[PDB]
């Protein structure tokens, strides 16, 4: 929280701080403030913004918004070259401060108060597995003359044909094939596992990892559960 | 049948081609097949019109008889090559069954359904263009013979529909040979038949099943490209 956060400024000799959130198709966000502009009034009242310039939130008139700091979340970002802290966001609406309606992480709290407000319980358990796709080169494009699209990855079942600069080394993940063969079939171990503590760094905790079902580069890192606008955060 | 491919071979040289009879130069596509229509005849009466089955005569019933009871040694002629056996495999449409039916196509025998009884004949199926027309030709007339000589039964017409009716007493229908090696070993021990009026000699035969034996080693002995697919990273 505030408190706290004063002290990891400090503590890691912090030069920034990014100003983290969601728009409504889910893509996180960011803006970058100086480490000397987080005071006392910053967190009680945050940093608003020329917003009329996002995504579904888009109004005419009324463009102006309130990016409110929410303290618990920091954390220091792992690949800046410059000693900077992240710092989730709430999006309010001026003066009220209330939450605005089109704000994802509000409507996400909105329904964790909700579920304790029906008295039905208190808290919601959340545990997704998601998993995604490693590869090494895509292209793709739509003009009206064509369209197109070329994915590659050095797993690609398809490159057991193909010449390398070094020798084709040969050793891939077929179609459908590429669960848990062990290394050099699978080359993303170190990957995977960089993956995993730096996630644990910034306050995910890992249960395992894995190449998972595809060829050309399946992966999955799973995650422990946690409530559920924490884990949508996570 | 000579002149036939000689024509095509040199027509298509002419025009900046190139023709083959090989029974399955593509994986996943038709193969080349020679399928073989065949009929008897004295005084110009053809001998396999009757009052039996779809028109024919029992006389022709015999030779289809004859057929079924000596197809794997005919294969030896008729598909004389290791890649005819990439032509006759398990598919629906692939001719590998030993029956005769008007319908059915899984059967290696087709009665064409004819107005004329001038007409009436078989179609054995199964033959693909790199069988050697005399040899191949010979081999199924000795065949058929041999089922009249000794008044073979060819047992019922299957017009039912094909082992992709999978298992139903798992199907213990008989079928051509599935190898190379099967239709010479077949045609080795089956050899009386073609013997018969000394059409065939011993020598004649045991020379051709040499050299095709040699063929078969060539390819049995060389690793295929599809092995590197299946098991380089074993
Ligand atoms: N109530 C709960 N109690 C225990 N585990 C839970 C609960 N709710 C959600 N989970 C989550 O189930 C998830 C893991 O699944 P996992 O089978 O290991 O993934 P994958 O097989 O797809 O690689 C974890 O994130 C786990 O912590
Ligand atoms: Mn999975
Ligand atoms: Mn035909
Ligand atoms: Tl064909």
């Amino acid at each position: 929280s505030a408190e706290h956060v004063l002290t990891m400024l400090n503590e890691h000799e912090v030069k920034f701080v990014d100003l983290r959130f969601t728009d409504t198709k889910g893509k996180e966000q960011h803006v970058t403030i100086p480490a000397h502009q987080v005071n006392a009034e910053f967190f009680e009242e945050g940093k608003m913004f020329d917003g009329s310039s996002i995504g579904g939130w888009k109004g005419i008139n009324e463009s102006d918004m309130v990016l409110m700091p929410d303290a618990s979340t920091a954390v220091i970002d792992p690949f800046f070259a410059d000693s900077t802290l992240i710092i989730r966001c709430d999006i309010l609406e001026p003066g009220t401060l209330q939450g605005y309606d089109r704000d994802p992480r509000s409507i996400a709290k909105r329904a964790e108060d909700y579920l304790r407000a029906t008295g039905i319980a208190d808290t919601v358990l959340f545990g997704p597995e998601p998993e995604f796709f490693l590869f090494d080169d895509i292209r793709f494009g739509a003009s009206i003359s064509g369209s197109h699209v070329a994915i590659d990855d050095i797993e690609g079942a398809w490159n057991s044909s193909t010449k390398y600069e070094g020798g084709n080394k040969g050793h891939r993940p077929g179609v459908k094939g590429g669960y848990f063969p062990v290394p050099p079939v699978d080359s993303a171990q170190d990957i995977r596992s960089e993956m995993c503590l730096v996630m644990e760094q910034m306050g995910l905790v890992v249960e395992a990892h894995h190449h998972e079902v595809a060829t050309a580069g399946q992966n999955e890192v799973a995650t422990r559960f946690n409530t559920m606008t924490k884990k949508a955060d996570e | 049948i000579q002149i036939y491919k000689y024509v095509v071979h040199n027509v298509a040289h002419r025009f900046g081609k190139t023709a083959t009879f090989m029974p399955k130069p593509m994986f996943g596509d038709n193969g080349s097949g020679m399928h073989c229509h065949m009929s008897l005849a004295k005084n110009g009466t053809n001998l396999f019109s009757g009052d039996k089955y779809a028109g024919l005569s029992e006389q022709a019933l015999y030779y289809i008889g004859g057929v079924i009871k000596h197809a794997k040694a005919i294969n030896a002629l008729a598909n004389p090559t290791t890649n005819s056996y990439k032509r006759l495999v398990p598919g629906y449409e692939a001719p590998v069954m030993l029956a005769y039916s008007a319908r059915n196509r899984s059967a290696s025998i087709r009665i064409p359904v004819v107005a004329s009884p001038k007409a009436r004949r078989i179609e054995v199926r199964f033959p693909d263009p790199a069988a050697n027309p005399y040899l191949c030709f010979a081999a199924l007339l000795m065949a058929g013979l041999d089922g009249i000589k000794n008044k073979i039964h060819p047992g019922e017409p299957m017009d039912k529909n094909l082992y992709d009716l999978p298992p139903e007493e798992a199907k213990e229908i008989p079928q051509v040979a599935g190898s190379l090696e099967e239709a010479l070993n077949a045609l080795d021990l089956d050899r009386e038949f073609l013997k018969a009026g000394g059409v065939f000699t011993d020598e004649a035969i045991d020379a051709y099943i040499a050299l095709r034996r040699e063929e078969d080693d060539r390819v049995r002995m060389t690793p295929h490209p599809v092995e590197f697919e299946l098991y380089y990273s074993v």
